[PDB]
């Protein structure tokens, strides 16, 4: 038995069909991620990706930022997450302006309207996830430490 | 357990090759084939009169009693855990090779 | 095609009404992750072990065997495990149940391949299921008591972790 | 949201009426969200004590609610012909053969839910400043004249513009 | 220090056993050459007896280490 | 004349050195040739492939990759029956090499000389005379 | 087959064979010659049957040449080891003589030699079954007797008729 074959039956394309690239587990994970999941509008793809990314962004800024030993550490960490979010949304918008011609198609990610939808959803979800992380850390003393409250 | 020994799932190790990972049999057989020899006792301060599997399982229970506190650098847990999982992974690798490849 | 036990969920795809103890209960989709036949063999195994565990809890309250009180003084439910690892009892049951598990492992591989039904070891010496009308009743009944005994075993051992009394002594001394 | 608010509105009125046996000796004189904080001060994890009252509620409500999660996810993507709010719960026959109910009874449910959202918000904030609870507040139609000393909640910051910016009659 | 013992007939016994063991086992396993009367020559005998003194020396030293002798 | 798209390709196990997204959106090149044998050659993009007896066909990203394989087969296996094509994403196929049926190093009638300068290289114009003028430096 | 009913029949063994009970869970008869497996089972049983008596009788009566040690097991550490070397080579001579130079799986059974037979006779299927089952019993018996004499350090019958102390190590 052999586990490495030509990609999509084509021996001359610049890829290989390896277990990491094309196993059932990989295909299940890739097909179910919000970027590739079927039946989702680009705005909803943006919302789910944004909620995920905004939620984890809060933590490194809060724990390791300049005001980390102050009592405004969570405030500074959230606002730093917000600043990164605003800069990244500017990056997404300028990518959309320069990469896609204007056509009526809006249900695919790689169209002008579909990218604008994804950017709108990504900003809303990102600020939402950062806000949710702020609420959770604000209220639960376990999250404020690294779990160090138990010791 | 992404695929059992019986021809039931469609899990393909790659794009078009189905391959039965024998996760129940290999995991069970490798565990028993590694744990049973490892029961051999030894009057060494790391083992304490037990085998490596039994001293390891004892150090799991001892550190779980003090549940939030982690075991210290000089604690025997880390060396028992390392050697145990090293030989366990080696026996899973060799068992998967033997069972999937030779099939008997 | 809606789940019987959970009316607002779609009926589980891997599950079927031919299975004994079926109620349409898999809201998390675990019947798709692992093979359903492995899950049935695992469930029936858990069922029988917990049935023994629960009856043993009750009986070890009700009486003890001759000479047992010599070896176990005050240890009641899981303390007897701790004192009888020192004595040879736990090593003995571990050795002989592991002996049985070797052939159980062969039988699990066989039932994965498809030759054997899960939990079926042909152990019917008193011929209770010979008629086969009872067989199906016994099959569903065994699964129900097994599930109840899993919950009960957990609920007694946790009642003993709380009070130390053990099941019957918890009940009689409220 | 409407159903949870309706339970909350009913709970506040009943808690003012009476309490179950033995509760008064544990919580003391706490009503309408102060009892939430009081229980949480005596529960493992959040506080230090021998209770799991809010935690047991969280456990079973969360089990039911992961089940409803799967229902909402399936209903969103069109895999199910189930309407909103219908979980099939109708043990005594009220809709005469359909658990979904009649058009009029779901209209009754939705309007009473909206009413209870408004009402439970009102009851919560009137307690947060007077400390009286529903029936004392509704009896005490001249209010701020004498108010109950009640603890700061688990979010005191929100009570920081009441003093130096807003009037703070209390 | 691990305890070794002066030569006795038990040491001779372990050596002889390992030696015969390696003759028979080697006779089957060796891939290039009447169970022992077909194709048995001096290099096969000398190789099986060299592995016999290796297995035997290891067996003698280990059984002296643990106390079996 | 036109590329018969159905020609079987040399047996190959695949590689990462093959063509990328620019091949299906800008241009791809194809090479066909006849082999008397079923023999191993080296791909311009990577490891080894085996050419099938009869007619073979490859797709490469660069024209130079097609010509590097063509020189390799001609020297190693004495095969000169190679035709190189350019293929556009519209489906249109452009025959490339040898351009008029005859190899470039062999002369042919009807070839018109392009790029030929009537004087020697030192007779070019200095840059100053042709500054702010469109006139070319080649005289 | 019949012994372990929740497994398949081995289908390499049959009721023709003497001590057959349909008991082959691991499928050992699929990977080795069954003639060799039968030959090994009977010979291992015959050595074990001598070994049981070899553990029982020297308690009551030990030869005047030797010293008996403490238990019939431990007696191999007190008799001269050259004596057991001749035991080993004499049994090897018996192996090379009774088997006519054939000492390997490919080599045995060349002339149609039946597994049990070394030329002492031909027996009924029942008689061969009796031999096999007594051999299996004496194989299990040897392990119990030997380990009992090991841990207790007492003679088997001295332990049995005297206080039946648990085996401990
Ligand atoms: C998972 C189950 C389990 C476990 C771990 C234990 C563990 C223990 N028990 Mg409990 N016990 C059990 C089940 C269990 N028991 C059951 C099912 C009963 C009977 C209702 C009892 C009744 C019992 C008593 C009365 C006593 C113990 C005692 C003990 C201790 C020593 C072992 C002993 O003497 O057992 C004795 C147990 C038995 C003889 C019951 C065995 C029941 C068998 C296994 C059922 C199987 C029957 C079936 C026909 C076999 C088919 C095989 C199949 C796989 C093919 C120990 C802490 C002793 C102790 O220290 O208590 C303080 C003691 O006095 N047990
Ligand atoms: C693992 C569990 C366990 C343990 C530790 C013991 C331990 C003991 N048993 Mg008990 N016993 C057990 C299970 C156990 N038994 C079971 C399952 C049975 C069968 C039902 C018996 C039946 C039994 C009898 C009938 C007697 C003992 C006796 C004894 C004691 C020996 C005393 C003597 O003089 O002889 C010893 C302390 C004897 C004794 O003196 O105890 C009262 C005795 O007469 N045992
Ligand atoms: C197949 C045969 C077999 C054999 C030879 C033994 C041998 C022994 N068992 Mg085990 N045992 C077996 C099967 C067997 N067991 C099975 C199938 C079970 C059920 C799981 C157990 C469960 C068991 C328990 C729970 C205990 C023993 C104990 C003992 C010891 C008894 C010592 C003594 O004084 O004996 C004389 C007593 C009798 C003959 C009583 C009748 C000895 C190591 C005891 C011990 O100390 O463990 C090491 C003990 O507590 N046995
Ligand atoms: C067959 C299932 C079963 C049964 C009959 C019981 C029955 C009992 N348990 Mg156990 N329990 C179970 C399963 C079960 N439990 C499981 C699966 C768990 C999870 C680990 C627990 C964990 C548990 C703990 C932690 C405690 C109990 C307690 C109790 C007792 C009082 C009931 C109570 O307070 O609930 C209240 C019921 C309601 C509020 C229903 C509405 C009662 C004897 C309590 C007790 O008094 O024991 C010391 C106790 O503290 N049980
Ligand atoms: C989470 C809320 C809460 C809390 C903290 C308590 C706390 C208490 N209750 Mg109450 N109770 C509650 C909810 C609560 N109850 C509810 C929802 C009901 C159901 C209607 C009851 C029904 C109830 C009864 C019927 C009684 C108590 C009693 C008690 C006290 C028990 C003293 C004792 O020895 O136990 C002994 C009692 C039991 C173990 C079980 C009864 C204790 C202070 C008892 C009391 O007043 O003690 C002074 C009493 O008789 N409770
Ligand atoms: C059946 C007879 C027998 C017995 C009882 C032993 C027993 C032993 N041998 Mg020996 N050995 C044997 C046969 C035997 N061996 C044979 C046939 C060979 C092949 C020639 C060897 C070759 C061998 C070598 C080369 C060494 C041993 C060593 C050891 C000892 C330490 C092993 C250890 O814990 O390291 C654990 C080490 C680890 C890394 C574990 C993780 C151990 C007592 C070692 C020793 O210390 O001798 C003093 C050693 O150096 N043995
Ligand atoms: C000169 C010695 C000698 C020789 C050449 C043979 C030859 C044979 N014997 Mg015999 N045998 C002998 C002595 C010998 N035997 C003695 C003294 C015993 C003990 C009473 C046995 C017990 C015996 C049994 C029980 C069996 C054989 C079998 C066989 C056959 C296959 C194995 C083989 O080729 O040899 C390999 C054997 C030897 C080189 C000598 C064996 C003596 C034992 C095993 C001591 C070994 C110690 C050590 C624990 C071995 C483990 C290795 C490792 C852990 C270090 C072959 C006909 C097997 C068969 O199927 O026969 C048809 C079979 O089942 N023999
Ligand atoms: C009690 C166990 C027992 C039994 C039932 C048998 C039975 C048999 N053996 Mg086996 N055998 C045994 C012990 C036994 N033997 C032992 C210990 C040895 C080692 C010395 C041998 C070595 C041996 C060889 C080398 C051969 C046999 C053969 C045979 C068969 C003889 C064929 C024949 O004439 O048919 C009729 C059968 C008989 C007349 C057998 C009578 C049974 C005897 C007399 C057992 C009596 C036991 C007696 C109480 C002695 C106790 C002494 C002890 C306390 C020291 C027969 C199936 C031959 C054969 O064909 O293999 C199948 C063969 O070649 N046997
Ligand atoms: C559905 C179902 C069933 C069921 C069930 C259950 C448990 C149904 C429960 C229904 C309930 C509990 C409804 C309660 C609604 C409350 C409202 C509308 C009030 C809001 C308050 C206001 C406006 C106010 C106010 C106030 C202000 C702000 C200031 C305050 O100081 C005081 C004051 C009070 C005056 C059953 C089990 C029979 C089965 C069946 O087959 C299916
Ligand atoms: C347990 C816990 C606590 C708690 C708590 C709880 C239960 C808090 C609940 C708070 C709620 C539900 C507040 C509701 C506010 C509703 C408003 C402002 C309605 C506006 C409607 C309008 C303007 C309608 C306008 C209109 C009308 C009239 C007519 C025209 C149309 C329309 C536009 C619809 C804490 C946080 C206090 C802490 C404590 O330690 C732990």
């Amino acid at each position: 038995s052999q586990f490495i074959k030509p990609y999509n039956d084509d021996p001359f394309v610049g890829n290989l069909a390896t277990p990491v690239s094309t196993s059932s587990f990989t295909k299940s994970l890739l097909s179910n991620l919000p970027a590739y999941r079927a039946g989702l509008s680009p705005l909803l793809r943006g919302v789910e990706i944004g909620l995920t990314h905004g939620y984890f962004l809060v933590g490194p800024f809060y724990k390791l930022g300049p005001l980390r030993n102050s009592d405004v550490a969570l405030l500074s960490g959230f606002f730093s997450a917000l600043g990164l979010i605003v800069i990244l949304v500017a990056c997404l918008t300028i990518y959309g302006v320069v990469s896609f011609e204007e056509t009526e198609a809006k249900d695919q990610l790689q169209t002008a309207k579909g990218w604008r939808q994804f950017t709108s959803g990504w900003l809303v979800g990102s600020v939402g996830g950062a806000s949710f992380a702020y609420i959770l850390i604000s209220n639960i003393p376990f999250l404020q430490t690294a779990g160090m409250s138990m010791l | 357990l992404s695929v059992v020994a019986q021809s039931k799932s469609d899990f393909e190790i790659s794009d078009g090759t189905p391959y039965t990972l024998n996760v129940p049999l290999v995991g069970a057989a490798s565990f028993i084939g590694w744990v049973v020899p490892t029961l051999l006792p030894s009057q060494i301060a790391l083992y304490g009169g037990k085998g490596l599997s039994t001293a390891f399982f004892a150090s799991i229970g001892t550190n779980l009693a003090k549940f939030p506190a982690p075991p210290g650098m000089t604690d025997p847990f880390w060396l028992l855990c390392f050697i145990w999982h090293s030989g366990l992974f080696a026996t899973m690798i060799l068992g998967s090779i033997g069972y999937n490849g030779y099939a008997g | 095609a809606m789940s019987e036990s959970v009316p607002f969920l779609k009926k589980p795809e891997a599950l079927d009404s031919s299975m004994a103890g079926y109620a349409g209960f898999d809201p998390l989709g675990l019947s798709s992750i692992a093979d359903i036949k492995f899950l049935q063999e695992s469930e029936i195994k858990h069922c029988r072990i917990a049935m023994l565990a629960a009856a043993g809890s009750i009986a070890q309250d009700i009486f003890t065997f001759p000479g047992v009180s010599k070896v176990v003084g005050t240890a009641k439910m899981t303390g007897v495990h701790d004192v009888l690892v020192k004595q040879g009892a736990m090593g003995q049951i571990l050795l002989w149940t592991s002996f049985l598990e070797v052939f159980g492992t062969i039988a699990l591989l066989e039932t994965l391949d498809g030759k054997r039904a899960p939990g079926d070891f042909k152990f019917d010496p008193l011929g209770f299921s010979k008629n086969a009308e009872t067989a199906k009743r016994y099959q569903l009944s065994e699964i129900k008591n097994g599930r109840l005994a899993m919950l009960a075993t957990g609920g007694m051992v946790h009642g003993y972790f709380i009070t130390g009394k053990g099941p019957l002594e918890l009940l009689t001394n409220f | 949201h409407g159903r949870v608010a309706m339970l909350a509105a009913a709970g506040a009125i009943v808690q003012d009426i009476f309490t179950f046996p033995g509760v008064k000796s544990v919580i003391g004189d706490v009503k309408m969200t102060s009892v939430h904080d009081k229980f949480l001060s005596m529960e493992a994890g959040s506080g230090k004590g021998d209770m799991a009252a809010m935690h047991q509620l969280l456990l079973w409500l969360g089990l039911l609610e992961i089940a409803t999660s799967v229902a909402i996810i399936q209903s969103f993507k069109g895999e199910t012909s189930r309407g909103p709010g219908e979980f099939g719960f109708d043990p005594l026959n009220f809709g005469k053969g359909n658990s979904a109910g009649s058009d009029s009874y779901k209209l009754k449910e939705i309007k009473n839910g909206r009413l209870a959202m408004i009402g439970i918000g009102g009851m919560v904030h009137h307690y947060l400043l007077t400390g009286k609870g529903p029936l004392q507040f509704l009896g005490g139609i001249p209010n701020y004249k004498s108010c109950v000393s009640h603890p700061d909640s688990l979010l005191p910051w929100l009570f920081k513009a009441v003093g130096p910016v807003l009037p703070k009659i209390c | 220090v691990p305890q070794t013992v002066a030569w006795s007939a038990k040491t001779g016994a372990v050596m002889v056993l390992s030696n015969i063991l390696c003759i028979v086992a080697g006779r089957y396993v060796i891939q290039v050459k009447s169970g022992s009367f077909a194709g048995f020559g001096l290099p096969e005998l000398l190789a099986s007896t060299s592995l016999g003194h290796i297995v035997g020396s290891g067996a003698i030293l280990g059984l002296s280490y643990v106390g079996v002798l | 004349e036109t590329l018969n798209l159905q020609i079987p390709s040399p047996t190959f196990e695949g590689s990462t050195g093959g063509w990328l997204r620019a091949a299906e959106v800008e241009e791809k090149y194809a090479i066909t040739w006849t082999s008397p044998k079923e023999q191993v050659f080296e791909m311009p993009t990577g490891g080894a492939a085996i050419m099938r007896q009869g007619e073979n066909l490859l797709y490469l990203a660069r024209k130079e990759q097609c010509l590097a394989l063509a020189t390799q087969v001609k020297n190693s296996f004495k095969i000169t029956d190679y035709k190189v094509y350019r293929i556009f994403p519209s489906g249109e196929v452009q025959y490339l090499h040898p351009k008029d049926g005859v190899f470039p190093e062999k002369v042919n009638a009807g070839r018109v000389g392009v790029g030929n300068v009537s004087h020697s290289i030192g007779k070019n114009l200095n840059p100053a005379q042709i500054k702010f003028t469109s006139k070319s430096f080649n005289g | 087959n019949l012994a372990v009913p929740f497994l398949k029949a081995p289908a390499k063994l049959d009721s023709s064979m003497p001590g057959y009970a349909g008991f082959d869970p691991l499928g050992c008869s699929d990977f080795y010659d069954v003639k060799w497996l039968q030959e090994a089972e009977i010979k291992n049983g015959r050595v074990a049957m001598l070994g049981v008596v070899g553990l029982l009788v020297p308690e009551f009566f030990h030869l005047p040449m030797y010293t008996a040690g403490a238990t019939p097991y431990e007696s191999y550490t007190t008799v001269p080891a050259f004596a057991l070397i001749q035991i080993f080579l004499g049994c090897g001579a018996v192996e090379y003589f009774t088997h006519k130079g054939k000492i390997s799986p490919d080599n045995m059974f060349d002339g149609g030699r039946v597994p049990g037979e070394f030329g002492w006779g031909k027996a009924d299927m029942t008689m061969q079954t009796k031999e096999i089952k007594n051999g299996r019993l004496a194989m299990l018996a040897f392990g119990g007797i030997l380990h009992q004499q090991l841990f207790t350090k007492m003679g088997t019958i001295a332990h049995l008729t005297g206080g039946f102390k648990p085996l401990t190590f």
